[PDB]
């Protein structure tokens, strides 16, 4: 696709103006000092109301030049405990999988939200990490425990 | 003679339309530019991510504004 | 040199011909820093498992061969190992494709064994019982094996 | 029992219903999900936070002139 870097474009315009709050993404910067806009540094933040409360957690958006044919790849810099993540900090998540739930006009805005809601319900069938499963599946407490222990040391500020 | 009726929906221009379609968007998502606040300007954009993060002073949810 | 022939196409015949000595052929002929290459060792080898005691021991203490000299290295992440243990299983999905495998009976067998050894990282256990008890066809497929495994991994 | 309603998407979308009070919100879903074409199954809605059913009215809901309601793609972390 000719688009990917076109669209990549508008969504940063886009994003500058209107954004949830709580979030970032912002571009990296190529050698000579333009943006690279197929690799994105991203925060986001745990949802108010939930064990993910107030940690702030940095994702990296890859993508290539079929986007948005196809959806970017997202990791968890550094990799983050949770059901879904690979140890890689790769997030596992339907609508990141190019069939199952992406689609073209779904856009990172889209996506940073979605990866925000995959914390919470986290789906325990098909993990991607045994440490994380493990716990979830032995005491939940436990895991509530660790969860939040997170989000204390990815306070920001 | 019925009940339930769709008598709005937000509406881009047919040059904010045809864009959307070009870069497989959401039909909505120019519809910004549209608003009264929005100036047609932006400066130039070369804001690291550290300084974003930094710029939330903090504070990740909302309140009274 | 005829212990690399094994491991391309592994049998109970090649590995008992290998003689008295086989398990420390095994574990030298293996890079034991690289939890993927233990992995495939550990694999080759329980594949072979018989439950009659010539082959079943051969087995046995080729595992325990193996496996004692990486747990023992600072180079060697166990979790890691687990990890890719369970993806080759099948019990768990990964970002890289790999051929997963019919009978999980000499595998199961192998580990039934393993664990109860000393040497082997009793925190890995609550891991390794998630997976064993995570529904899946295969593990089915050898009730017993997985059944004696569990019980096994109960006791710690 | 003429009132407002704003059905607002994750794409950005805004789609607003006039609807009466009594009125079972089913309707309204089916409505929303043929006009953005989409699966009533796929999608689902929320108000102040919480779900929303077939049987559900404003009414029941205490619904107000320009409120809104949400919609979500449906996902499964793998």
């Amino acid at each position: 696709s000719g688009i990917a870097l076109s669209r990549l474009a508008q969504e940063r315009k886009a994003w500058r103006k209107d954004h949830p709050f709580g979030f970032v993404a912002v571009p990296t910067k190529n050698p000579d000092g333009t943006m690279n806009l197929m690799n994105w540094e991203c925060a986001i933040p745990g949802k108010k109301g939930t064990p993910w409360e107030g940690g702030l957690f940095k994702l990296r958006m890859l993508f290539k030049d079929d986007y948005p044919s196809s959806p970017p790849k997202c990791k968890f810099e550094p990799p983050l405990f949770h059901p879904n993540v690979y140890p890689s900090g790769t997030v596992c998540l339907s609508i990141l999988e190019e069939d199952k739930d992406w689609r073209p006009a779904i856009t990172i805005k889209q996506i940073l939200l979605g990866i925000q809601e995959l914390l919470n319900e986290p789906n325990i069938q098909d993990p991607a990490q045994a440490e994380a499963y493990t716990i979830y599946c032995q005491n939940r407490v436990e895991y509530e425990k660790r969860v939040r222990a997170q989000a204390k040391k990815f306070a920001p500020s | 003679d019925d009940d339930v009726l769709i008598v709005y929906e937000l509406t881009p221009t047919a040059e904010q339309k045809a864009l959307a379609t070009k870069l497989k968007l959401p039909p909505t998502f120019f519809c910004y530019k549209n608003r009264p606040d929005y100036v047609s300007e932006e400066e130039e954009d070369d804001e690291d991510f550290e300084t974003a993060v930094k710029k939330l002073n903090g504070k990740l949810y909302l309140d009274g504004s | 040199a005829d212990v690399s022939t094994f491991l391309a196409f592994p049998s109970p015949e090649k590995l008992l011909r290998l003689g008295p000595k086989s398990s420390v052929l095994i574990a030298q002929q293996t890079d034991t820093s690289d939890p993927e290459k233990v992995v495939s060792a550990f694999l080759k080898v329980s594949s072979v498992f018989k439950d009659e005691a010539t082959v079943r021991m051969a087995v046995q203490d080729a595992v325990d061969a193996l496996m004692q000299k990486a747990f023992n290295s600072s180079s060697f992440n166990s979790n890691t190992f687990l990890t890719r243990l369970l993806v080759h299983m099948g019990l768990l999905k990964s970002e890289d494709k790999v051929k997963a495998i019919a009978n999980l009976y000499g595998p199961l067998m192998a580990l039934n064994h393993m664990v109860q050894q000393d040497y082997f990282p009793k925190a890995l256990a609550p891991l390794l019982l998630a997976f064993v008890t995570k529904p899946n066809s295969a593990l089915e497929s050898c009730s017993f094996a997985r059944h004696s495994l569990l019980q096994t991994l109960y006791k710690v | 029992d003429h009132i407002n309603l704003k059905v607002a998407g994750q794409d950005g979308s805004v789609v607003q219903f006039k609807i009466k009070r009594h009125t079972p919100l089913s309707k309204l879903m089916k409505a929303y999900c043929e006009r953005q074409g989409l699966s009533m199954r796929q999608i689902r809605f929320r108000f102040d936070g919480q779900p929303i059913n077939e049987t559900d009215t404003p009414a029941q809901l205490e619904m107000e002139d320009e409120d809104t309601i949400d919609v979500f793609q449906q996902q499964t972390g793998g």
